[PDB]
């Protein structure tokens, strides 16, 4: 399928209008809506909610799409001490004695 | 942007951002034993069973029309706990409520509820409408996969993983592939995905990138304006 | 022609229930008017048919009346 | 890639243009397609001030169809003064009299105030959800600064040995 | 037995005392287990809410009074109340005040069928309050760890051995009570943490308190015997011994 | 007797356990089937809830569970001490045994 040239931007973006006179005296009030369709577009309430649930939920449903990815799932379900999916990275103590480990040999 | 001036906005008459006891005059009064004859109180323990209870009706009539949808009901499970653990996260101190935040709470979830039983609540109708465009869009990449078609998601996460081997065999000063950098590149081609859907790619130049098309237009012959006058 | 005028006022009346049919029977804060629309709506027609047929039975006692007591005249 | 679900339950009584339950936004859209779109103008001018002379004369034209209709528009002069007279004594001080006399009563210029602050706020929605973001992206950045450390970490064994 | 029942599968021993914020009733019953879309009746039929009301609120208040209609049968229900409102009705169009006292006998013989009927309900926070202060209970059992199996409690009927009571062999007392307000049941317990069960049987009875008219504790525990139960160990444990309590403390004799 | 799965119409059978070590068996794999549950191999008899990303309104869906598998009509005042492995393993024990002595199934 074609793509264009990366370089550039959308046409929309390129084309332009000038004004002159005589100009119409009417002031839009409100943007068209004639129909009540708003498809493919994402909600604007996402917007600023912090980190929770859904997000370990949405992540394993996408790496179960994977190789690579169900692998990682089954291993921290099943293999890591955490009382929570919501894993978050205070400290580099497990980082740092697993590397402990490793480079002995 | 903008932030609010008045220093005072979330003062109350009992005290700061006060939405558990808001300050009236019948203020609750203690009452003795050995003074009181009778009373009429609707107060009682039963709110802590009563949403143990709810919990389990509103989870369970509401998998009676999920179809087996196993995503589906983890997903309102995830959504069903939100509307449960209010109370316990909310900056509002719960448990100084007026007359009890327990009750009020359990009697808010019971009509709730009562129309979850008959399948009338508009979390249920906006449950069936978002999950019925989701398979339609998941059955529609089905579709094309058995037949050994590409899918779009598919050409676009190919599309990106060339653009990124170019940006990145001209990176060698430095070496550090940023997300941010890595962002960019994918809202740019976004951009130009986004905007050739309403408006096809033909030829080499692309999705949108015909100027003839900003021309001036007129609406069809068998479509004219419905609703208004066209002059 | 009232009793012409409040029939298709009672009709208008069924059709705002039909066109409204999902709302009235699903939604349960319309159940009263669900459960007693039928209730109104006979009040309504029995009060359309009771004076159309109390009008006809005085019609046909006038017109009985004028003509044997005319007989009796002549 | 699994086969997924044909399709969810589909409610048998609940349409796009005949919704189940009741909001403010199905009567909005209800009530914009009764009045219809905004009426756009295409001219240079208005149209009132462009037919001032026409207008003045069917507006006088009506006067004097209801003039001309009216044979007892002085009863009608007589039955009203006395109702205009009592009105507007009673309610003056209500209307206009308070801007300058005993109490200014505020009640409805607070309201004004605090939709004037709003509408500020919604003008710059943009601006203010941006730079709440932007303190959430630079914690989500601050978490990813781990995975960079370990990807490094089979290169320094590689040259420690 | 609990008087106030409905086709409802749980909380047996709540259902009269959960009042629900529903406007009307639900759809259906609680579900045991999750249904299919056409297990459930859409839009149920017209005058649903009525049906529901009557099946889920007036019938199984009538039952209750029918259950426990043994109680209500004295001689001051069946003849004095009705007989005196017969007396009045006869110069019901003579005054007003002869309406009164006609009527006022019924409303009264309603209050004493009404409250005569309800489940016998004790005071449970003082139970458990006694039962969790008994080291030889708290040793396999814990508020955070018990369940209820199994409950029932219910009055017994007619007068008991006129030789333990014989406070009931008194004909003025007869008159208004054909019942001795006592009750009996047992609490069927269990520890998910210890996995030891015990039965928690009980007797009550009215008894006077510190003042000279009004009863002191409606439902006073005069024996309370726990039967526990373990992996291979099986305790008796007696909290209040019958013949102790008798000696001390007598029942209060309800009148009216 | 049937239910709905991934949108096919299923025949939903019950188990009788019966037996220790059979009931400690259906509670791992009850606790671990659970999305919630996190180190499923780290879950043992005595292992707490809490451990392993699970609040009050998990073991409920949990008690959920166990009356869809096993028939069961488990009381709203039973669910809140349900917060161990142990726990769900005794809970069984005792109503079994209650069943075998008193004939009927415990209140609900
Ligand atoms: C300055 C001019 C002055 C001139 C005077 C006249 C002014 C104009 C009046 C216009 C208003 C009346 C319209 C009459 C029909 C006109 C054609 C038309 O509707 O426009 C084209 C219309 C399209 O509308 P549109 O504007 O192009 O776009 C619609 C929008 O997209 C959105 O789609 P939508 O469907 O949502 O839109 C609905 C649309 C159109 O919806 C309709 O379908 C119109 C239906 C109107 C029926 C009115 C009641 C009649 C009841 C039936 C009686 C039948 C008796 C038969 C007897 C023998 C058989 C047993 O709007 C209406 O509903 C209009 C109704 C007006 C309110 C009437 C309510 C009266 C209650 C108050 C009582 C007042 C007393 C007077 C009552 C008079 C009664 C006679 O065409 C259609 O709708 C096709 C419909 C095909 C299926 C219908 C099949 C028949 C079903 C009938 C209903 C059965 C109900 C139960 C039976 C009750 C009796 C037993
Ligand atoms: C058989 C022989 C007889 C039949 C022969 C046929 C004759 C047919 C006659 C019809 C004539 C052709 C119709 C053309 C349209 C109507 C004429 C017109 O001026 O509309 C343009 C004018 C706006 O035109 P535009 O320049 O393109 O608008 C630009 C801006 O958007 C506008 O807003 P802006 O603020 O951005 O710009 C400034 C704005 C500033 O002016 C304004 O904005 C006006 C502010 C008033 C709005 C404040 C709220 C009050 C109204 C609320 C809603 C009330 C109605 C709904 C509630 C009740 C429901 C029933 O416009 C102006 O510069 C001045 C406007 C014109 C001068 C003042 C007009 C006074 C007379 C017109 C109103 C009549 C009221 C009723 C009296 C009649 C007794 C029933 O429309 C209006 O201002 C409202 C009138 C809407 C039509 C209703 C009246 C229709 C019949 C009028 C006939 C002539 C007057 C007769 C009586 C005179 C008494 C002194
Ligand atoms: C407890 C309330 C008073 C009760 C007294 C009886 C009623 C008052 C009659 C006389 C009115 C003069 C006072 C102006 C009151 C204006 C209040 C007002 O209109 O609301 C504005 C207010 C917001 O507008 P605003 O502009 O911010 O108000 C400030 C004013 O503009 C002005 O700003 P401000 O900061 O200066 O206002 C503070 C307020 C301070 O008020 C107080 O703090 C109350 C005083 C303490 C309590 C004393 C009463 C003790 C009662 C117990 C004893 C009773 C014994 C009875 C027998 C025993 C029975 C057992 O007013 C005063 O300062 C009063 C001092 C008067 C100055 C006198 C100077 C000498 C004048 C000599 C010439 C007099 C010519 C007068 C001509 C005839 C009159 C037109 O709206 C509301 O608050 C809505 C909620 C309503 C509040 C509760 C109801 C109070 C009555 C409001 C009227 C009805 C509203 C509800 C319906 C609304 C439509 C649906
Ligand atoms: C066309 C289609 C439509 C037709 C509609 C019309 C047809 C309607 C039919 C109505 C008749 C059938 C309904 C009742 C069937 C029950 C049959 C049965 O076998 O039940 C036995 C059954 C015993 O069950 P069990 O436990 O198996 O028995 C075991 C042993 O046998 C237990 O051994 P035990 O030794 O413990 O004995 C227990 C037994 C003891 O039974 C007895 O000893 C009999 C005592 C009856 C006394 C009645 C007279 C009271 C006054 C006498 C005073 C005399 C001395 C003073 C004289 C002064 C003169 C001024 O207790 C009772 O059963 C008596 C309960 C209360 C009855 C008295 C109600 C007084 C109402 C007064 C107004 C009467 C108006 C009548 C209508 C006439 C005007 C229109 O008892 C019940 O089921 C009770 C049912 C509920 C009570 C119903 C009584 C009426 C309540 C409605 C309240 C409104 C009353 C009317 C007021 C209207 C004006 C405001
Ligand atoms: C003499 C001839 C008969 C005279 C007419 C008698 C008519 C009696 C019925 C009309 C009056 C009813 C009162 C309505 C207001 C109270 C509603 C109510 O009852 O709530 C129940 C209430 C329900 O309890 P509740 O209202 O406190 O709430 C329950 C608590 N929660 C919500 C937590 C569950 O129960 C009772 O009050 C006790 C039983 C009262 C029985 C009511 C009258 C039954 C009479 C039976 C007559 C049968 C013969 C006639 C018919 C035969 C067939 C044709
Ligand atoms: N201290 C109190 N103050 C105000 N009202 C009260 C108080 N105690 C009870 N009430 C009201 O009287 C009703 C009866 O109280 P009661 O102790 O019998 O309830 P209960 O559920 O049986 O308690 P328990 O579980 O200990 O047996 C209560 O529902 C309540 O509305
Ligand atoms: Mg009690």
């Amino acid at each position: 399928l074609q793509w264009g040239s990366l370089a550039e931007r959308p046409m929309v973006d390129r084309v332009m209008s000038t004004s002159t006179w005589p100009v119409p005296y009417y002031q839009r009030l409100f943007k068209a809506y004639p129909i009540r369709e708003k498809k493919d577009k994402m909600s604007l309430l996402l917007s600023d909610i912090d980190i929770d649930d859904t997000n370990w939920y949405q992540a394993k449903d996408f790496l179960r799409g994977s190789f690579r990815g169900r692998q990682i799932v089954d291993y921290v379900e099943n293999n890591i001490a955490s009382n929570t999916y919501i894993l978050i990275q205070q400290d580099v103590a497990n980082m740092a004695k697993a590397y402990v480990h490793d480079i002995c040999g | 942007g903008y932030k609010i001036r008045n220093k005072s906005i979330f003062w109350t008459r009992a005290g700061w951002k006060n939405n558990w006891h808001p300050k009236n005059f019948n203020a609750p009064r203690p009452s003795y034993g050995e003074f009181t004859m009778g009373i009429r109180c609707r107060n009682d323990h039963h709110s802590f069973l009563r949403y143990v209870q709810t919990y389990r009706n509103m989870s369970r009539h509401c998998k009676q029309y999920f179809l087996g949808d196993k995503q589906l009901e983890e997903t309102f499970i995830l959504g069903l706990r939100s509307l449960f653990l209010v109370p316990y996260d909310s900056q509002c101190l719960t448990d100084q409520i007026k007359h009890g935040g327990e009750r009020r709470f359990v009697d808010q979830l019971d009509r709730d509820f009562e129309l979850i039983s008959y399948n009338t609540h508009p979390y249920q109708l906006f449950t069936y409408t978002v999950r019925n465009e989701h398979l339609a869009w998941k059955n529609e990449q089905y579709e094309k996969i058995q037949k050994g078609e590409k899918t779009f998601e598919q050409e676009l996460l190919d599309y990106l993983d060339e653009q990124v081997l170019a940006e990145k065999a001209k990176l060698r000063d430095g070496q550090n592939f940023s997300i941010e950098r890595m962002t960019e590149i994918a809202l740019h081609v976004f951009r130009k995905a986004r905007a050739g859907k309403v408006r096809p790619a033909q030829d080499v130049r692309g999705p949108d990138g015909n100027v003839n098309d900003f021309l001036e237009q007129r609406r069809p012959f068998e479509h004219p304006n419905p609703t208004g006058v066209t002059h | 022609a009232t009793a012409l005028y409040k029939s298709s006022a009672l009709a208008g009346n069924l059709f705002l229930y039909a066109y409204n049919y999902n709302n009235f029977t699903a939604n349960i804060r319309l159940r009263t008017m669900r459960y007693l629309f039928p209730v109104v709506s006979l009040a309504i027609f029995g009060n359309i048919y009771w004076d159309y047929r109390s009008q006809l039975v005085k019609v046909n006692l006038f017109d009985e009346y004028i003509q044997a007591r005319a007989q009796e005249l002549v | 890639m699994k086969k997924p679900m044909a399709k969810a339950y589909e409610h048998p009584y609940n349409s796009e243009h005949h919704p189940l339950n009741f909001s403010a936004v199905k009567i909005a859209e209800t009530f914009h397609d009764f009045i219809g779109p905004e009426q756009v103008s295409p001219h240079y001018e208005s149209f009132a001030m462009s037919r001032k002379f026409l207008l003045t004369f069917w507006g006088g034209f009506f006067v004097l169809n209801f003039g001309m209709a009216t044979v007892d528009l002085n009863w009608i002069m007589k039955s009203t003064y006395i109702p205009w007279i009592f009105w507007f004594q009673l309610m003056y001080f209500y209307v206009e009299g308070k801007n300058s006399m005993f109490m200014p009563l505020l009640q409805r210029f607070y309201r004004r105030a605090a939709a004037n602050e709003i509408f500020t706020m919604e003008a710059f929605y943009h601006e203010n959800i941006e730079n709440k973001l932007r303190n959430l992206m630079r914690i989500t950045k601050g978490q990813l600064e781990y995975w960079d450390i370990h990807t490094s970490y089979g290169e320094i064994r590689a040259d420690s040995i | 037995q609990m008087g106030f029942s409905s086709d409802n599968p749980y909380n047996k021993r709540w259902e009269y005392k959960w009042k629900h914020s529903y406007y009307t009733y639900p759809r259906d019953y609680e579900h045991t287990e999750v249904r299919k879309p056409q297990d459930s009746k859409d839009v149920p039929p017209i005058y649903f809410a009525y049906y529901k009301d009557f099946v889920d609120r007036w019938l199984p208040g009538m039952n209750m009074w029918w259950q426990r209609r043994h109680r209500i049968f004295d001689k001051f229900n069946v003849y004095f109340l009705p007989g005196m409102s017969l007396f009045f009705y006869q110069f019901a169009d003579l005054a007003l005040g002869f309406k009164i006292m006609a009527a006022f006998p019924l409303f009264l013989a309603y209050t004493r069928i009404r409250d005569k009927t309800l489940d016998p309900d004790f005071k449970e926070t003082y139970l458990r309050d006694m039962i969790y202060q008994n080291p030889e209970i708290t040793k396999y059992f814990n508020e955070e760890t018990i369940h209820v199996l199994d409950y029932e409690f219910e009055y017994l009927p007619g007068y008991l051995c006129p030789e333990k009571f014989p406070e009931y062999q008194n004909k003025t007392w007869q008159f208004f009570n054909t019942d001795t307000a006592q009750a009996e049941g047992f609490f069927k317990f269990g520890d998910v943490e210890s996995g030891a069960t015990m039965t928690l049987k009980f007797k009550t009875m009215p008894i006077p308190g510190k003042f000279r008219y009004q009863v002191g504790e409606p439902f006073y525990f005069y024996d309370l015997r726990a039967e526990i139960k373990c992996d291979g160990v099986y305790k008796e444990v007696v909290l209040v011994d019958e013949k102790e309590s008798l000696k001390k403390i007598r029942p209060f004799l309800f009148l009216i | 007797l049937t239910q709905y799965v991934e949108g096919q119409i299923v025949n939903r059978n019950q188990l009788t356990l019966k037996k220790q070590e059979d009931i400690e068996q259906y509670v791992l794999k009850l606790v671990r089937g659970y999305f919630r549950t996190t180190n499923k191999q780290g879950l043992n008899i005595n292992s707490v809830l809490q451990d392993h990303g699970l609040d009050e309104f998990d073991s409920i869906e949990l008690a959920m569970q166990v009356e869809e598998d096993l028939g069961y009509v488990i009381s709203a005042e039973t669910i809140p001490v349900l917060n161990k492995v142990k726990h769900f393993v005794n809970y069984i024990n005792h109503v079994e045994q209650f069943k075998a002595e008193n004939g009927k199934a415990p209140i609900a």
